């Protein structure tokens, strides 16, 4: 689903920006 | 109908069987002063030129005598016959195929065709046996500006086509082969039809012969020994003489085979070589005619703008022809020797062994009958016989001819290691057969699982058995051991609860015994054992044992390559090309090595025990290190990637992931985060002193998906350079591995998310194999798009800043890395880089 | 000590070295030929060999004699006295070339001294009989004024010019009532059809043969024929059951032995031994005859003991103290191998540094005419075509068709008969 993906993307960005 | 003129001397000369004497089948009387007869036509010419007993010392009587009055004489009658013999045939062999490659003197505007039928039909169509691409390029008309470039190219294409010299791959065990000979001549059984290389793998040199000759191979005659009642001195001489005579029969038989080989078989191969020389000249001639016709279509303005040297074109094509002829000559000469050594000499050896048997029987009976007249010494002469008829006379071609060319081709044949293969078990049509050329009988029983990857499974069932009956007329191990065995094997892991029986219970897997002497391969748990047993029952073994307390084993339940070699002094075991073990066997006497070979698990085994095997071969010489390593590399080759166990890597199959640079690490979706954290494998947690391993069936379950059916599918095998999606199962959903498009640093965590199409993420992976040595590892490349040259990074494991400032905490993650992109180009390839992955499927040979 | 005699064709008959001879296949019908004695026991008759041929066969037709030869015909060859003289002088030079080294001299010496036995298988053991066509030829004595008379001479070899095919040289033995003295230990008069100028061509770069070697090759057959060891055993014969197989004549071992080199490998050891034993068996028949021979029923001036002793030397028999002859197997063995395996085309070509074909089975190419073999610019006794002073000794340059274009002419393909197969579809 779209909505899942968008929330996961934000989590990724937070992991990348550690 | 079309009629083709053929010179008598381009026909195949094949001596009729009636040419050859069957005098060997006559009886021989043996007596106390019988000599063995040998005629040497090789004469010292200077012995004649100096001989002063030769020219007559006696005066010539006067020529004058009485008149002749009796005129009876036979006078020869000579008669002409027609200069042309018309024969009717609709067959197309060398004569017809060569003719199809010519064109008449009043034709200039020719095109090449791959259709032999068209070439015969149309005088402007010339047949070519080179590739479709060559043909298309030669038929190509270009504008004058491109012409000089097209000449260079097609002339070079001719040289490359002419020099072609390999099969589908070297796994077939063919030393050399020129693949277009079939298409060039259509000699033998329609060798222009189907695939020549493949037909040659199945049937060898025989497929090229126009006619399989009937050989004369006489039953050698009985020896009739003279009695010398109450004369020991002359009875002993008679035995000795029968023994020397036996050698003469062996020699004369081999001479008889050589005469037939030279005049019925080697003559056919000579005709083939000459045919090929003409065929290549015809191809060059047609090309030149084409290049001229096209040059002269251009205007004088165009022609002065083109620089081409026609003598240079000619000498470059001739140079191509010369190199091609070398390959053809070596190949065909090898075929001819092969037919001699595999298809002729062994049938002779068969008759001669039978004769040796009969003679041995006779000579012992004669020593019995003369026991009284040979008191005491009778037993000594009986062992003289038994001994003397032990060593079987070797065939040496240089005894029967001093032709340099023949001796050199024989030497080349015997220095080529693949010609030492005396058994080569290979999969064909749901069976195993011997492709060595010596025709061993191979019986596979119903309990042996076979597959088309040349793997076979031996189980505990009674009917899981293979019998190979070896050709008894092959001579190997004359005097001392000099042979090798190679194969691949896959041996399952111990059952943790069955570790005691695994450790203690030896079971045979391959047994080759005759009269309680021979060789066997056996397994005891983690040890594979080669055992020699000589005629006196003396036993020697050499073994390889792999460590079963390794965290990750290279050997347990994984395909590996074994090679056993035996010479005068040593039995050696090599694993994956490298020497592992050596046993001094100088004390081993005779070992009988041509009994039947039984592949079957035999011993106190679990009902569920099995062994897989692949590419079983036997060589009648000791392989060198370098031969073995090459064989390892050749038999490792595939177009497909492999899994952790060594089997082909598949789409749509569940796999755990293993990292060769981080062996004890695995990938887990991090809790409530779309990234893959790296954790440490759990391990065997009980207390057997024998056992340690790390768990393999852990971490996320991955699955490889094909990106597109855009090309021909027809199977689910993953090939190098394929474009894939790397997916995994998250609960009951299928997720996917992505890389965020904005990738600024050298390394970045991969994004593990649902299947979804986002312009912000790459999802396409190209699966690679950068290692040039055998490996089960692959690499996973992210590129911008399928057609793009630009590489983004490789999938790997790196350590990322996690937290802290005074002490920085770092943590391993599943990532994409630009650093690996440079590392993979460095030579030799680093096996242990963290971008090397293997896929582990569940397998019945690994339980944990 | 071999003397080559000289003479011109037009020299008068002297009834010694120049005679009128009736050769064997003329069948005593009073057909006499002018014959010249080139050395002891060897005669040249510089005329076309016509025996067994039809007169019209001498023209090129749509036919052929031999399937494996490019046959050149010329019915006018040797048709004038000057042509006959050229042939004779050319023969003289070829015999001097042969004589020029000891190997060729010894070939000539064995042939000269290998006189036929005075008999054949039909003759009783106790008798010499000169009155057979394999032993004696007649000559006509008819001096000016005085009456004509016939006398007999012993000969070893008569060399004629060619038959219809100039380039097909051949050596011939004499059969009487279907048996051949030359194949049974006796020996008998040998005849040759020979043409020096129309030589063969081969390659191993296309080369032409030295006519002195062509001639020496035939003389080896003559030699065997005189010692009674012309081979008649199991021949190599072609399988002819399929359209792609070559049809060609039977090949006796002797042809391969005579060529030499490595071709005898297709003659099995079994056959090698069959032939050796047959020859030994024939020579045992001769030695027995010499032990029993009492009289010459046909010529009362034949000194039995001189002939016994010449035949003893010929066959290398040994004489015991009481005059009985026997075979010493070691001297038989040395003689046999010398005759059969010593003198070969291969051995001779090597010794004379003459280039020749690689194998008895080398392909037959069209022959070429040697412009003039009597011109010492092109061809000499000592060196043949391969003369140092013309820069032709290196790598048989003298024989090379590319290099020595001045030595030979090509023959018009119009005059060559050649066998072909026509493979015809339906
Ligand atoms: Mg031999």
């Amino acid at each position: 689903q779209e909505d899942m993906f968008a929330k996961l993307k934000e989590k990724l960005f937070n992991e990348i920006n550690k | 109908g079309i009629c083709i003129d053929v010179d008598n001397e381009d026909l195949f000369f094949i001596a009729d069987k009636n040419s050859f004497s069957d005098d060997l089948s006559k009886n021989e009387r043996i007596e106390y002063n019988t000599q063995s007869n040998y005629i040497e036509n090789d004469f010292p010419i200077n012995e004649l030129i100096l001989d002063t007993d030769l020219i007559s010392k006696i005066e010539l009587p006067s020529e004058n005598t009485e008149s002749l009055t009796d005129f009876n004489v036979d006078v020869p009658v000579y008669e002409k016959q027609p200069a042309i013999k018309k024969i009717f045939t609709d067959e197309n062999t060398i004569f017809q195929y060569l003719y199809s490659q010519t064109f008449p003197l009043d034709i200039r505007d020719i095109s090449l065709t791959s259709s032999f039928d068209d070439a015969l039909l149309f005088s402007n169509k010339v047949y070519s046996f080179f590739s479709m691409d060559y043909i298309k390029t030669a038929n190509k008309v270009v504008e004058a500006g491109l012409f000089a470039g097209w000449v260079k190219q097609i002339v070079n294409d001719f040289v490359i086509e002419a020099n072609k010299s390999n099969t589908m791959d070297k796994i077939a065990d063919i030393s050399l082969i020129v693949p277009y000979i079939g298409l060039a001549l259509n000699v033998g059984n329609e060798t222009a039809k189907g695939n020549f290389e493949n037909a040659f793998e199945i049937a060898g040199a025989s497929i090229l012969l126009e006619f399989i000759p009937e050989l004369l191979i006489p039953v050698v005659g009985a020896f009739l020994l003279e009695s010398y009642i109450d004369n020991k001195n002359k009875i002993i001489k008679t035995i000795d003489n029968a023994l020397t005579k036996r050698n003469e029969k062996w020699s004369d038989m081999y001479g008889l085979i050589v005469a037939q080989w030279l005049s019925t078989v080697n003559t056919q191969f000579y005709t083939i070589k000459e045919g090929m020389y003409k065929a290549l000249n015809y191809q060059a001639q047609a090309l030149e005619e084409i290049i001229k016709y096209r040059y002269n279509i251009y205007s004088e303005k165009e022609k002065s703008n083109i620089n081409i040297d026609f003598n240079d074109i000619n000498s470059k094509l001739n140079e191509g022809i010369n190199q091609a002829i070398d390959n053809i000559n070596n190949f065909i000469n090898g075929c001819s020797v092969s037919y001699l050594m595999k298809k002729m000499i062994p049938l002779a050896v068969e008759k001669l062994l039978d004769f040796d048997n009969t003679l041995k029987k006779n000579l012992l009976n004669y020593i019995d009958e003369n026991k009284l007249y040979l008191i005491g010494s009778a037993e000594y002469e009986k062992s003289k016989v038994n001994k003397y008829l032990k060593t079987i006379m070797p065939f040496d071609l240089s005894i029967y001819t001093n032709d340099t060319i023949l001796i050199e081709m024989f030497n080349k044949y015997n220095s080529e290691i693949l010609n030492n293969i005396i058994l080569n078990l290979r999969y064909k049509d749901n069976n195993l057969i011997d492709l060595s050329g010596y025709g061993a009988k191979v019986e596979v029983y119903d309990g042996v699982e076979l597959n088309d990857k040349n793997q076979f499974k031996l189980t505990s069932s009674a009917n899981s058995k293979i019998r190979v009956t070896q050709n008894q007329n092959i001579i190997f191990n004359s005097v001392f051991l000099d042979f090798s065995v190679s194969f691949w094997i896959r041996i399952p892991k111990y059952k943790n609860d069955g570790i005691q029986n695994y450790i203690h219970n030896e079971y045979t897997i391959i047994n080759c015994m005759k009269n309680n002497s021979g060789w066997k391969i056996s397994i005891r748990g983690n040890r594979i054992i080669w055992t020699l047993i000589d005629i006196n029952g003396k036993t020697k073994s050499v073994f390889f044992e792999y460590n079963i307390r390794e965290d990750i084993s290279e050997y347990i339940n994984r395909w590996f390559f074994v090679t056993i070699t035996n010479n005068l002094n040593n039995a050696k075991i090599y694993i994956n090309g490298k020497l592992e073990s050596n046993t001094d066997i100088k004390d081993i006497r005779e070992v009988i090595a041509n009994g039947e070979i039984i592949f079957k698990l035999d011993g106190d085994i679990d009902r569920t025990q099995f062994i897989w095997m692949k590419y079983f071969s036997i060589f009648n010489t000791e392989l060198s290190q370098s031969n073995i390593e090459e064989r390892y590399k050749i038999q490792s080759y595939s177009e497909y990637l492999k899994d952790f166990w060594g089997n082909p890597l598949m789409y749509n199959k569940e796999y755990y992931m293993f990292n060769a640079g981080n062996k004890n690490s695995y990938i887990k979706l991090k809790k409530d985060s779309p990234v893959g954290e790296i954790l440490t494998r759990s391990k065997y947690n009980q207390n057997s002193k024998y056992i340690n391993y790390r768990d393999l069936y852990i971490g996320e379950k991955f699955i490889i998906r094909r990106k597109s059916n855009s090309q021909s599918i027809n199977d689910d095998i993953v090939r190098k350079e394929d474009y894939i999606y790397l997916d995994f199962f998250n609960l009951n959903q299928e997720w996917r591995v992505y890389t965020y498009k904005y990738f600024k640093k050298e390394e970045m965590k991969l994004f593990l998310a649902p299947i979804y199409d986002s312009d912000e993420f790459y999802n396409t992976i190209q699966i690679k194999e950068y290692d040039e040595q055998p490996t089960y590892s692959c690499q996973l490349l992210f590129k911008k798009d399928e057609e793009s040259t630009d590489e983004i990074g490789l999938i790997g494991i790196h350590r990322f800043y996690e937290s802290g400032i005074v002490f920085e905490e770092y943590k391993d993650y599943f990532c994409i890395s630009k650093w690996y992109l440079k590392e993979v180009k460095r030579k030799p390839y680093n096996l242990k880089l963290g971008c090397n992955w293997q896929f582990i499927p569940k397998d019945e040979g690994w339980t944990e």
